[PDB]
């Protein structure tokens, strides 16, 4: 009742867009990743740190 | 109908054997994708699959 009349009208002009559908825009995906983890790590400085 | 019917014999063996003619594809060959979609996969902009439509593919 609104989105539906969207859906049902549907023409020939919107083949393009939906006919033949390659992908489900709905569906997440994401790719499972490999381990890892962070540290911030202090390095120090080889000589005076002045001006 | 003695004549049709040694006929028929000799239709229904040679239809019974005959069948090995027409198949669906018979050998299954497994190559890895071309760099192009296999780089696109495995970054971000990879949208679900769908079973069909034919993907597009570089060369």
């Amino acid at each position: 009742p609104g989105a539906i009349s969207q859906l049902v009208s549907y023409g020939a002009q919107d083949v393009y867009l939906t006919g033949n559908p390659q992908i489900t825009f709905f569906k997440a995906v994401y790719r499972r990743y490999t381990n890892f983890a962070m540290e911030s790590i202090q390095q120090t400085f080889d000589g005076t740190t002045d001006f | 109908t003695s004549f049709v019917l040694m006929l028929l014999f000799t239709g229904i063996i040679l239809i019974a054997t005959n069948e090995l003619t027409y198949n669906r594809p018979r050998e299954i060959q497994y190559r890895y994708l071309p760099r192009d979609l296999d780089s696109f996969i495995r970054t971000q902009e990879m949208p679900s699959a769908i079973f069909s439509s034919m993907w597009d593919v570089d060369t």
